[PDB]
């Protein structure tokens, strides 16, 4: 439950007291190694709670390569990896009524309104359009095969195992362990 | 007027020894450090590999290897003087 | 697998003689995928993301009808029924200015986030052609390390690729050379790269050792021993001359 | 006061475009976390930096 | 209120372009500075060293 302050564009005699180019940091008490980023202040100043401390945050390890004009290095063995991407493809079709949101049932209202002309119909074209887009969207990334292809019944691929992204038979959505867990993990 | 400006987190210093750093791995080691640990390699062995690359042999470039480097030694000096002498070299940053 | 291994440069044999290593690695990392998705929440926060950023926008929309924007109240029964239509005009004009502001205002921000969308789909379906319909040569395009394969999942909203990838490991120091000289004559590698252990000279391909004999297979001849820079002496073999020996 | 939360959104909108600059500095430029040194002695065989 | 709304919304505009601008720069710093490129007039106009 402990806290610092931060107040931003203020010199630090006009309000464990730091002065940075960010502003005047109270709470936080400087030191001189430097870490890795945690909570970004600025101008190279970073805060962390090991207390509350403020640091200068480091680059990177250092490393030089032993270079020469007649050495080599050559691997000797490997590493199979896998990671992950994840990618937004669609929002939510969203549409607005102008006429009830501005006015509701009332008709003196909807009179005077028709005085300002097209407006509304051009509020419903721009989001009509909107909502064709998203169907686009999803149609252009996932529709990119026209023949339905099924993995044959006896699952010998010469010690590779895919049942974790293959469709799982027991489940009634015919999704796989992984498509499950994404499923349930956004709400 | 309630206007303020707030400092970037990486000052330019930082940015400097982070292409600093690049420029020093690819010149001990080519394009290793990009997809793992980072291997040297001569200099020369490289430039071959890369004339590998696109399609010409390296006895061409063991062949003529002062030649090449002399006209890049001569390529990175008119870079210098181009950028010197024309002030409309960075009007993309300025607009 | 062993296409896509010459896809980055490996003979066939490293992926033939080590096929049962490589699966379990496989299988390890699938694994290790799955235990990291159900152990860490803020894995996928850009799809959270677009989704609080939409429903704030609704919830600040409805909000807004709750301002009078200068008039006596926001709500027209009332207004209507407490006055008479001279006056009741101009209130019902200011509450009309304010709610079309606003309408105006989510539209414009909304236009601004499909067109975000929209390159951000774009650029999933290049990765669905270019990484899971083929191999990619692309650096970094596909995961970090040299690309072998990806694998799609489907997400709320949203698309997941795992990315197969090789990754070189456990190097070790040799001396090199860049061509080699006999009878006079320069001799170089046809696709791999002179290595010594101190003693002997082999051959190698560029990513994964494995000494050959240097020969006339796997070596071409080109010019003098006197314009290469740095070339050192050793024989090199003939495979043809034992055979007419006998 | 009697406007409502635009003060609000315009607020919120300038501190995205804030976070979004910095996120494109790190996409740029934070591409390894090994700082690399060259060695003292730059022969190069021939070739000058 | 019109003046800061009309600022406000070219700053957005101008965001969009610069973050396009920041992903091509991104993307040359991987596949120009970290590898070598076969793309036609990628990176500069000749075959790519």
């Amino acid at each position: 439950n402990q806290v610092a302050v931060l107040y931003q564009d203020v010199n630090c005699t006009e309000v464990n007291v730091f002065q940075t180019r960010a502003g005047c940091l109270i709470g936080a008490e400087h030191v001189n190694n430097s870490y890795e980023c945690d909570i970004p202040i600025g101008a190279g100043i970073c805060a962390s709670y090991q207390s509350i401390i403020a640091y200068t945050m480091s680059l990177g390890a250092e490393n030089s390569v032993a270079y020469s004009n007649n050495s080599i290095a050559i691997p000797t063995n490997f590493t199979i990896s896998v990671t992950t991407e994840i990618l937004p493809v669609s929002m939510t079709k969203t549409s607005v009524d102008c006429t009830m949101y501005i006015c509701g049932d009332s008709t003196e209202c909807s009179n005077l309104l028709l005085q300002y002309g097209s407006f509304c119909t051009q509020l419903n074209r721009a989001l009509t359009g909107i909502a064709v887009e998203q169907d686009k969207n999803t149609q252009e990334v996932f529709a990119q095969v026209k023949q339905i292809y099924k993995t044959p019944p006896i699952k010998d691929f010469g010690g590779f195992n895919f049942s974790q992204i293959l469709p799982d038979p027991s489940k009634p959505s015919k999704r796989s362990p992984i498509e499950d867990l994404l499923f349930n993990k956004v709400t | 007027n309630g206007l303020t400006v707030l400092p970037p987190l990486l000052t330019d210093e930082m940015i400097a020894q982070y292409t600093s750093a690049l420029l020093a791995g690819t010149i001990t080691s080519g394009w290793t450090f990009g997809a793992g640990p980072a291997l040297q390699i001569p200099f020369p062995m490289q430039m071959a590999y890369r004339f590998n690359g696109i399609g010409v042999t390296q006895n061409v470039l063991y062949e003529n290897q002062k030649l090449i480097a002399n006209q890049f030694n001569s390529a990175i000096g008119k870079i210098q003087d181009s950028l010197s002498s024309t002030p409309s070299a960075l009007g993309k940053l300025q607009d | 697998m062993a296409y896509r291994f010459n896809g980055i440069g490996v003979t066939q044999n490293v992926l033939y003689e080590n096929q049962k290593l490589i699966a379990n690695q496989f299988n390890s990392a699938i694994g290790k995928i799955q235990d990291s998705l159900s152990s860490t929440p803020s894995a996928l926060g850009k799809l959270q993301d677009v989704v609080n950023q939409n429903a704030q926008a609704l919830n600040t929309l409805v909000k807004q009808l709750s301002s009078n924007f200068g008039a006596i109240s926001s709500v027209l029964n009332d207004i209507l029924s407490r006055l008479d239509p001279p006056e009741a005009e101009v209130q019902i004009d200011r509450l009309i200015t304010g709610r079309l502001q606003s309408l105006q205002t989510y539209v414009t921000q909304q236009l601004i986030r499909a067109a975000e969308i929209r390159a951000s789909a774009n650029l999933a379906a290049t990765k669905m052609s270019e990484c899971v319909l083929g191999q990619s040569k692309r650096v970094d395009f596909c995961g970090k390390g040299y690309h072998l394969m990806s694998f799609p999942q489907s997400a709320p909203h949203g698309v997941v690729f795992l990315h197969v990838t090789y990754v070189p490991a456990q190097e070790k120091n040799f001396t090199t050379a860049p061509a080699i000289c006999h009878d006079g004559k320069a001799h170089f590698p046809r696709e791999g790269v002179f290595v010594s252990n101190g003693t002997h000279w082999f051959v190698t391909q560029r990513n994964f050792y494995e000494p050959q004999i240097i020969t006339t297979d796997n070596t071409f001849v080109s010019g003098n021993c006197d314009v290469v820079i740095g070339i050192v002496n050793n024989t090199v073999y003939d495979p043809l001359q034992p055979e007419l020996d006998s």
